[PDB]
């Protein structure tokens, strides 16, 4: 058993086992996690005149 | 090159902000784009103007458009004015000195609301960024941030220190406990956006997007964890549009209360609160009416609840103004009458007086007592002109023409005309000529102050442009009817002379100062130049992708500039029609370009709200002028060229005038601090029988423990070896002290165990040599508890694994198939057995 | 957008929308202003020749060639009414949850966390509730709450316990919660809940590893014994 992607779309689940549902997350947290996902993916006549 | 700066600005009476009325009908404070006006309602003249400084065009002045004022609040007792700006900067103004005192920068968007506390020592600000920040004026610092909202702060109420109610565009009512800086209660105001919020005693009213209005009772001290805000009932206002603002005002003599709901339409609906005796009188009455009707008592009790709102609220009167209302404020409340002040979107101030007696108003419609409309035009100025004497400025707008004195900035005369598109002075500056969109040509005489002559059939469609010869006796008009008509002045009246019909619509006509060339723009993107004396076709400029809007010919008749909606300025030589250069001037359509007299340098304005100064010989942008907030419709240059006049969509006319420790080392420092206090308290307690920890607010065990966590594991072992022994004795006592705190121990049990054993193993020889009896007791205590704590976790793991294995086997018995023949079972197990794919080489 | 011929068309919701029936048997609701298919209704397996609308299309009836009538009724406001009530309830639960955590009323916050399916908040409640316990398993009131959990909540809770157990830094919370379940539930019933066994099959291998560790921590702790016996000499 390898902890993978969250089955429920709203939930975000990481390899360390921490699960966060998007309703919980503050906006700064939501932005921060999105950026981390970005990095992880990357390494892998009238009208005119008037 | 010489420089241009904003010499003066006028024409804006009220901009996009609230209006603040100050008792002396009294004065009014209104926002004028980046400046604040103070008006006198009785006279209608400007009392004073607030401008921070850094006039547009100065080098120290910023290279971006100034931030427009977005909210105004003045504390009457202290006479301090707080001004909010579109960029999220709060400035505190001294009304007496007319200067800024405090400059707060804590919002990342426009400021939507400001509210002085009762004592005038703290200021609460809400901005579009969804944050509410409480400012301390005496401290000039932001105390704390409230950040539960997910959209712009629409309205909030804080009349006492302790509690605050806030509303936002997400449609939420959040109740804040100012001592904890937290949101206690959360309720959904409306299915969509919640815009207005007003609180009177327990009574609280909020407006949604739809005509529905909600009433809530504010039981502050309920302290049930819920119900401190509870819905009372729903009533519907007449206006189906959203309600922007709600404001209470109470009559001191009679204790009567009124409020209005500033709608997003042209209507303000005022309402009255019925007194308690009135409500009981009605409740008794309607129950009799319902009882006489035969309804059951249970039904009657329910219907009363359904008709709950009607008892407290009474529709008082509706105020209907000609223009869309921007902001409003109560002015005076009296038994005889009620008075309101409002500002519209069309740049005017309207003062409404309501005389009433007891329940209902005396007059069917309110009384308009005052208006301030002389120094502003309701509609955007489409064209402007400067008299040859450079004293009088003619400005044409939809439905009105106004004329201003460049020196005194005051309007002199006003004339009603059609949707005026172009306006020019006649030589001597004593007459004015206009071309309306309905196709008529109106002439006005300033001394007469009346329209002299109108030609109803000048053109079959809008007269898009209009120009005069240097002689001043001939007129050229360009219209969408695809024709150019020549008119003469004969004593004054107009006689049509000749008609030239072009293939496509005409957007501009320019006659050269030498009166030899007549430039015409067409909708087919081409500029046609003609010889004025003989009307013989001369040249066809081409290449503009979008139509040319303005044409301007140099004083020497050697350069012609074409500005188009394609964001390009093309300079051409009239000798051969060669395009000297195309300039990507602006970020949007370029509406007007004018040559400075006696020189090749020219100006340009566009929809991007920027006026740019250019060099006609080096083709380089000399200067950028950022003052306006929206489209710059028209531009004008003085005959001398001393100044330039620019008009914008924001109704402003502007005159531009020419002038370290490493791992281990950190741990050693932490041990010295924490164990210094642990020794201190124990000695203090024994006898009875610092700054950094207080600042961080952690107990000494946590501070050292916190430092241990921060050290990376790869550096941890190397960090521990560096410590001299004398700190190892300190380290051991720290572990011993942690032991009493069972919470810390089981939190970081693996970390303590790994570190403790490494210390002992590394310097075991030196440890054992010591004969200290106290050290022997400490390790004995440190021993026994590490075992119990470790055995505690060990016991939990042992219990669960054995129990779970029992869950597994028992389910196997009931729901697993068994093959008596062993060879079959192996095949079954192999397929059922889990399979995973790995790589080989 | 119709795969086959269109046999009926009628305006609904005044000028806003249009509904059409095709031979394929699919009823498509389009938006007149934008010309896009908002919704597709599929209640037939044959061609539709007739289509009647009543109250601007609030009631729509379509008859199949086989003889099947589908009686469609507008429910947009009804679904909107339901969601608004759910949203109102969903907000109150969140705010009540935040207040409880601040006050420390763990036994209630745990229930709210399970209902909302808040993993992070649930973990913090179980964590800092355990922290107080150090100073039967968790505490009398919370342990009672775990006992009352139904089959759906047990499966959800054990799923969280599975994921936490994988991480050696957080397993201590997972093991105690599992212990509380075994001690306060009929083990017979736990086996019968569908999907519990596969979850348990994943918990066991990680639990043994954590048992192999900690044990090694114990034997290493006997270095302190060797220090004392040496010092005593």
């Amino acid at each position: 058993y390898n902890v993978g992607k969250a089955e429920k779309d709203g939930e975000i689940r990481l390899k360390n086992g921490v699960a966060m549902s998007k309703e919980e997350l503050t906006r700064e947290d939501k932005n921060r996690l999105r950026r981390a996902l970005k990095r992880k993916r990357s390494k892998a006549s009238t009208n005119i005149k008037l | 090159y010489q420089r241009f700066e904003q010499a003066a600005a006028f024409g804006v009476i009220a901009s996009n902000a609230n209006c603040v009325w100050i008792p002396a009908p009294g004065q009014l404070i209104t926002s004028a784009l980046e400046d604040v006006n103070i008006w006198d309602i009785k006279t209608g003249d400007l009392v004073s103007k607030l401008s921070d400084g850094l006039p547009p065009g100065a080098s120290d002045a910023r290279g971006a458009k100034p931030a427009e004022c977005t909210y105004l609040e003045a504390h009457k007792d202290t006479d301090l004015l707080a001004v909010g700006y579109a960029d999220g900067v709060i400035k505190v103004w001294d009304l007496m000195s007319k200067t800024v005192l405090l400059n707060f920068n804590g919002h990342k968007a426009a400021i939507t609301l400001l509210q002085f506390d009762g004592t005038g020592t703290r200021l609460i600000s809400g901005s579009k960024d969804s944050n509410i920040i409480v400012w301390d004026l005496v401290g000039e610092v932001g105390l704390y941030k409230l950040r539960s909202h997910k959209d712009s702060i629409t309205g909030f109420w804080c009349q006492g220190e302790d509690w605050l109610i806030s509303t936002s565009k997400d449609g939420m009512i959040k109740l804040w406990d100012l001592k904890t800086h937290q949101c206690i209660e959360t309720h959904i105001a409306h299915t969509g956006e919640c815009w207005g919020l007003a609180v009177k005693d327990d009574l609280l009213i909020t407006t949604g997007t739809d005509s529905q209005v909600k009433i809530w009772k504010l039981d502050i001290e309920n302290d049930k964890m819920g119900g401190k805000l509870t819905e009372m009932g729903i009533f519907e206002k007449q206006s189906k549009q959203r309600g922007l603002k709600i404001e209470f005002i109470t009559n001191s003599s009679d204790k009567t209360s009124f409020f209005y709901i500033q709608n997003a339409d042209k209507t303000i609906e005022t309402f009255r609160i019925r007194k308690e005796e009135e409500i009981a009188r009605g409740l008794k009455k309607r129950e009799k009416r319902l009882k006489e009707k035969g309804l059951t008592e249970e039904e009657i009790a329910k219907s009363i609840k359904e008709s709950y709102s009607s008892f407290i609220l009474h529709p008082f009167q509706t105020i209907r103004s000609l223009y869309k209302i921007k902001s409003a404020s109560w002015t005076t409340v009296s038994s005889s009458k009620l008075e309101l002040v409002l500002t519209t979107s069309s740049n005017t101030i309207e003062y409404y007086s309501i005389p009433y007696e007891k329940r209902d108003p005396t007059s069917p419609a309110p009384l308009k007592t005052h208006t301030i409309e002389l120094q502003g035009q309701r509609t955007d100025v489409r064209s402007i002109d400067i008299s040859d004497d450079n004293k009088l400025l003619a400005t044409a707008s939809n439905g009105s023409l106004k004329i201003w004195n460049i020196k005194t900035h005051k309007c002199i005369r006003t004339f009603e005309c059609g949707y005026a598109l172009t306006c020019k002075f006649l030589p001597g500056g004593l007459l004015v000529i206009l071309g309306t969109r309905n196709g008529e040509l109106q002439l006005f005489d300033l001394a007469s102050s009346s329209l002299l002559d109108t030609i109803e059939d000048a053109h079959d469609a809008a007269i898009w442009s209009l120009d005069l010869t240097s002689d001043g006796k001939r007129l050229v008009t360009g219209s969408a009817d695809k024709t150019v008509k020549f008119w003469d002045f004969k004593v004054l009246k107009l006689h049509h002379d000749t008609t030239l019909e072009l293939t496509d619509d005409i957007l501009c006509v320019r006659v050269s100062p030498d009166d030899r060339y007549l430039a015409i723009s067409l909708l087919d993107n081409t500029v046609k130049v003609f010889f004025l004396d003989s009307m013989k076709f001369y040249l066809s400029l081409y290449g503009h992708k979008l139509p040319v809007l303005s044409i301007d010919i140099s004083f020497d008749s050697k350069m012609i500039i074409t500005s188009s909606a394609d964001k390009n300025i093309k300079i051409w030589g009239l000798d051969f029609g060669d395009c000297h250069k195309s300039l990507f001037a602006h970020q949007d359509s370029i509406m007007n370009v004018k040559f400075l007299p006696q020189s090749h340098n020219f100006f340009s304005c566009s929809k991007d709200a920027v006026v740019k100064y250019w060099d006609g010989e080096k083709f380089e942008c000399i200067q950028k002028l950022y003052a306006h907030q929206s489209e710059v419709w028209a531009l004008a240059v003085a005959t001398d060229g001393g100044f330039v006049v620019s008009s914008s969509h924001d109704h402003s006319i502007r005159i531009w005038e020419e002038t370290s420790l490493k791992a281990g080392e950190r741990l050693m420092e932490a041990l010295d601090l924490g164990i210094a206090e642990i020794e201190g308290l124990e000695a203090y307690n024994r006898d009875m029988k610092n700054a950094v920890l207080i600042a961080v607010n952690k107990t000494p065990e946590q501070y050292i423990m916190d430092t241990l966590l921060r050290i990376r594991m790869s550096q941890l072992e190397d960090a521990l070896m560096v410590m001299p022994f004398s700190y190892v004795l300190k380290f051991l006592k720290f572990i011993d002290t942690v032991m009493q705190n069972k919470t810390l121990l089981h939190s970081h049990l693996p970390l303590i165990c790994k570190n403790l054993f490494f210390i002992i193993k590394f310097n075991h020889k030196e440890l054992v040599s010591q004969k200290n009896e106290e050290l022997k007791l400490q390790i004995n205590r440190v021993k026994t508890e590490l075992r119990s704590a470790l055995k505690s976790t060990e016991d939990d793991l042992g219990f669960n694994v054995q129990g779970l294995k029992f869950v597994k086997q028992q389910w196997n018995l009931r729901h697993n198939y068994e093959f008596v023949d062993e060879y079959d079972q192996q095949e079954k197990e192999s397929n059922s057995a889990r399979k995973r794919v790995f790589g080989t080489v | 957008g119709h795969t086959n011929a269109v046999q009926r068309c009628s305006f609904i919701n005044k000028q806003k929308q249009l509904i059409s029936c095709g031979a394929d048997g699919l009823i498509k609701i389009w938006d007149c202003s934008s010309g896009e298919c908002l919704k597709t209704l599929d209640g037939h397996n044959n061609r539709l020749w007739a289509l009647s609308t009543m109250n601007d299309g609030d009631m729509i009836v379509s008859a199949d060639a086989d003889g099947v009538f589908q009686f469609w009724k507008d429910c947009t406001e009804q679904e909107i009414e339901e969601e608004q009530e759910k949203a109102k309830l969903q907000v109150e639960q969140e705010q009540s949850l935040q207040n409880y955590m601040s006050k420390g009323d763990w036994t209630n916050a745990f229930l709210l966390a399970m209902t909302l399916d808040h993993p992070m908040r649930l973990f913090n409640v179980l964590k800092r509730a355990l922290g107080e316990s150090r100073s039967v398993i968790f505490n009398e009131e919370l342990d009672q709450a775990i006992s009352i959990l139904n089959d759906e909540q047990l499966i959800l809770l054990m799923k969280r316990c599975r994921d936490w157990n994988t991480n050696a830094k957080t397993h201590t919370i997972a093991q105690r919660t599992i212990r509380c379940i075994l001690m306060h539930h009929n083990i017979a019933k736990l086996s019968e809940i569908p999907g519990m066994v596969k979850i348990v099959d994943a918990i066991i291998p990680y639990t043994q590893r954590h048992f192999t560790r900690v044990d090694n921590l114990v034997e290493q702790s006997y270095i302190l014994d060797y220090a004392l016996v040496e010092m005593d000499k």
